[PDB]
């Protein structure tokens, strides 16, 4: 009643007095890192958290990234809700990421070098899964449009770390930030030698991943667990995106091991210039243009050792004895 | 002069989820009976099926019913704890008003 309004007014005065603790962090910076199984994404996020674990069974994962905001001399915990690769377990994203935190969330996407073109395909599949998950939420479309507009403005806001709309810039205009992490970068020599992934083919794959990022309206970051490729830099970028930390990293696109370009560091033409390095592979070369996957291990199928039925062989031998 | 928390409420949630994961993994960790192990010829590494009943959750006899029940129970416990924690944290006005 009126006493409830008064107690809430006292709580509001407490919130006003909380300016001595306000804006320390937006509590609820929950980042979901979806994707496909087998990439060891739990290992990557655990390395990001500074802890160590591999005992992530099937289902959701609920790692707590402890943000170290030494700028404000405070701390916060980030809900790292990571989902498994079972599309049969797709009915789980409703438990962690919801519409209330939908504005307060950041998506991710993992990558594996073995079937990287298929990893691009699986990334597209999981992103479509996320799209459907956002779709079934079904909030006010005006609020979703406003969030998409704010995200688009942020995409335009990417000043260089010293206008016109793109053709398909955020073709997946979900409206929340997306950051695809190109994991399994330690197998570069494995791709080059064992998988015979050519240097031109590797550059074409990188350009295709960048094209997918732009289609989603997102950025890419090449990294590996052992090589430690911009891992703390990735943490800095994540804090800058969600928690609003002071980003300072400049774009680095010369190398390929840790190619972590945020938005605004490459438009369609700049990527095409990077894609102009693809000579043997066509500029419109598909994912299968350099994908290889031999059917190894020869899994069972031992010719199905069985003999004739008693009645069937009985009839056959009866006909034979009719002849004989 | 600040009502602290040891560990975070996120800490309580992470511990609860880990406990549920362990309880499920107890049954899910039974090693698969390698029938072809009597046969030889390929010394391949054990996959998830080789390690244990990896596809057990998929092959469960109630669809996603059990996983949905577990996630819902975790959500309910976390919600109750968070409501209690918010009610407890409301007293900070009594110190800073």
């Amino acid at each position: 009643s009126e006493e409830e309004e008064g107690q809430s007014l006292w709580s509001s005065i407490l919130s006003e007095v909380s300016t001595r603790a306000r804006s320390k962090l937006p509590s609820g910076k929950n980042i979901l890192v979806f994707g496909e199984d087998g990439s060891g994404k739990t290992t990557l996020m655990t390395k990001l958290q500074g802890a160590e674990h591999g005992k992530k069974g099937r289902g959701l994962e609920y790692l707590y990234l402890s943000v170290h905001d030494e700028d404000r001399d405070d701390h916060t915990r980030c809900n790292v809700w990571i989902l498994d690769g079972d599309l049969y377990h797709k009915g789980l994203l409703k438990f962690a990421v919801s519409a209330e935190s939908l504005p307060e969330t950041l998506v991710i996407f993992v990558a594996d070098m073995s079937r990287p073109w298929t990893v691009m395909e699986s990334l597209q599949k999981w992103a479509s899964v996320l799209r459907e998950h956002i779709d079934k939420m079904k909030i006010p479309p005006e609020k979703m449009r406003e969030l998409e507009r704010k995200f688009v403005k942020d995409f335009q806001d990417y000043m260089e770390p010293e206008l016109p709309l793109g053709d398909n810039v955020l073709t997946h205009n979900l409206g929340i930030p997306v950051l695809v992490v190109c994991t399994k970068c330690d197998a570069v020599s494995v791709l080059e030698k064992e998988h015979d992934y050519r240097d031109e083919h590797l550059d074409f794959i990188q350009s295709h991943l960048r094209r997918f990022c732009l289609q989603y309206g997102a950025a890419l970051i090449y990294t590996s667990v052992k090589e430690e490729k911009n891992l703390d830099l990735l943490y800095k970028y994540i804090v800058h995106k969600t928690y609003g930390f002071h980003f300072t990293t400049p774009a680095l696109v010369v190398e390929k091991d840790a190619v972590f370009i945020p938005a605004g560091w490459d438009n369609e033409k700049k990527i095409a210039i990077l894609h102009e390095n693809f000579t043997t592979v066509k500029p419109e070369d598909a994912y299968e243009d350099f994908i290889v996957k031999p059917p190894v291990r020869k899994l069972v199928h031992d010719k199905e050792l069985a003999a004739e039925d008693e009645q069937v062989f009985l009839m056959k031998q009866q006909s034979l004895l009719a002849k004989q | 002069q600040v009502i602290y928390l040891n560990p975070p409420i996120e800490e309580c949630r992470y511990k609860l989820y880990q406990e549920m994961f362990a309880w499920k993994m107890v049954v899910l960790s039974l090693p698969r009976i390698q029938s072809q192990r009597y046969q030889v010829g390929v010394h391949y590494e054990l996959t998830e099926e080789e390690k244990f009943y990896r596809n057990a959750l998929t092959r469960m006899p109630d669809g996603p019913v059990a996983l949905e029940e577990s996630y819902s129970a975790v959500m309910g416990i976390v919600s109750e704890v968070e409501q209690y924690v918010k009610v407890w944290l409301q007293y900070q006005c009594l110190w800073d008003m």
